[PDB]
């Protein structure tokens, strides 16, 4: 699928990670966690197991049976709370990496939360990217999986 | 046989000395400390299953609402040091997060007012050494239990609370099961 991906790297990847600090916007930590199941597949589908080489991709297989899932509710999760809230839940400043790999302090200026309380199409932000966290989903899964 | 970490609490890595028993955050700003607070009143049925009369404190946090939230935890650092707090917490949630009608510290300083708070009496504190004290020993304590989110709690400088492992469908239920792992951490 490098091919899609290359041009979901050359012309989908950034229109994200861009068109943001573009205008210089704030994140919030979900934010960063979506951008991770993204940028893990668009890394990790090209330097990953559709890879340098393209015989054998049902690595990539798992690495969008499970990568392209998180995305989905990470997203998913995220939107539902928008006029929809919940008791046992938080709402944070603050991000993560277990393994003592360290996302935030790596990439200072991209890797980074700012936790707070607009407008994209007839839209807002998290709910246009489950209109891809969950479209590169199916209409992925369909031809591989 | 049953009580697990990771699972209805998690313990802390790096611990803290001198700090209060029970120690819930919260903003007046987030949609679920409101709901936290505000609809399933968590803090008091802690506090009713909780032990020997015990300290059952509830610090504010700075991020959310930037400028704003700023003031209002010096307003509530106040309400602490009389302490109005009961009186203030209702409307001030009402306030801010759910009718959007509080807009800097004199909105803050009517809900105060407004609620039996003497006019400048209120003013009157906000800039003793008593509050600027209390604040900013709501800012440190918050770095110390190293915090990101709230609403948050942590019996005696320990337990980091994990409402998760625990009912998530039945809140007649959760509540219960929330105050209770309270009454366990707290004589432990
Ligand atoms: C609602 O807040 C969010 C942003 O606001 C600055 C983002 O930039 C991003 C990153 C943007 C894209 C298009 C992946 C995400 C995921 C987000 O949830
Ligand atoms: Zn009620």
């Amino acid at each position: 699928a490098w091919l899609l991906m290359a041009f979901t790297a050359l012309a989908l990847e950034l229109t994200a990670l861009w068109f943001q600090h573009v205008m210089l916007l704030k994140p919030c930590v979900l934010c960063i966690y979506e951008r991770v199941a993204l940028f893990g597949v668009l890394g990790a589908a090209l330097i990953g197991a559709i890879a340098p080489k393209t015989p054998l991709r049902y690595v990539a297989m798992v690495i969008w049976l499970y990568s392209a899932f998180r995305g989905v509710q990470l997203t998913y999760e995220h939107t539902m709370l928008q006029l929809y809230p919940s008791p046992f839940a938080t709402c944070d400043f603050m991000v993560r990496f277990p393994e003592w790999l360290p996302l935030d302090k790596w990439v200072p200026q991209v890797f980074v939360a700012s936790g707070d309380s607009w407008d994209f199409l007839g839209l807002e932000m998290p709910q246009w990217l489950l209109g891809i966290f969950i479209a590169y989903l199916i209409v992925a899964v369909l031809v591989v999986i | 046989a049953q009580y697990e970490d990771g699972k209805q609490y998690t313990t802390l890595e790096k611990p803290v000395a001198g700090a209060p028993q029970v120690l819930e955050f919260f903003s007046f700003f987030c949609p679920h400390a409101y709901q936290f607070e505000e609809v399933l009143h968590i803090s008091d049925n802690v506090k009713k299953k909780l032990p020997e009369g015990v300290k059952m404190t509830k610090y504010h946090v700075n991020f959310m609402g930037g400028d704003l939230g700023k003031d209002l935890t010096q307003a509530w650092a106040v309400a602490m040091a009389l302490g109005v707090e009961d009186k203030v917490t209702v409307p001030l949630f009402e306030g801010v997060q759910k009718t959007q009608t509080i807009r800097s510290a004199s909105d803050i300083r009517d809900v105060f007012i407004n609620a039996g708070i003497k006019g400048e009496e209120y003013d009157a504190a906000w800039n003793s050494f008593v509050v600027k004290s209390l604040v900013a020993q709501q800012e440190k304590a918050a770095a110390d239990v190293q915090l990101r989110g709230v609403p948050a709690m942590f019996v005696n400088g320990k337990y980091q609370l994990n409402p998760q492992g625990m009912d998530t469908s039945n809140m007649d239920v959760f509540v219960q099961q929330y105050a209770d792992t309270v009454k366990y951490l707290s004589e432990k």
